[PDB]
């Protein structure tokens, strides 16, 4: 309940040796679950 | 149809979905190719 906070921040992979954890879970579930629902849920922007 | 992004193209207060909503809808989903998109379009009841 407490990771919650961290997920939409722009800066959640530091300290982490990938940063593009961000971009797979939206290519792995994007599609089923909703794309636009995994930008909200990730602080995500899709065009930028 | 158990999955909400299914839920989300759902629009009609009783239920229901049209033709072509169920046809993008499925598409987003991007598990079933063209032909398989018309046969559940085929299979569907398809009321009035």
């Amino acid at each position: 309940q407490w990771d919650r906070l961290v997920l939409n921040t722009p800066s959640f992979p530091s300290n982490y040796w990938d940063k593009f954890v961000k971009r797979k879970v939206l290519d792995k579930h994007g599609d089923i679950f909703g794309r636009e629902r995994i930008a909200e849920l990730l602080g995500m922007d899709l065009a930028s | 149809v158990g999955s909400e992004a299914f839920q989300d193209y759902v629009t009609d207060p009783r239920g229901l979905i049209s033709k072509k909503d169920f046809q993008k809808a499925m598409d987003s989903q991007k598990q079933f190719t063209g032909p398989e998109i018309q046969f559940l379009l085929s299979c569907s009841e398809a009321d009035e």
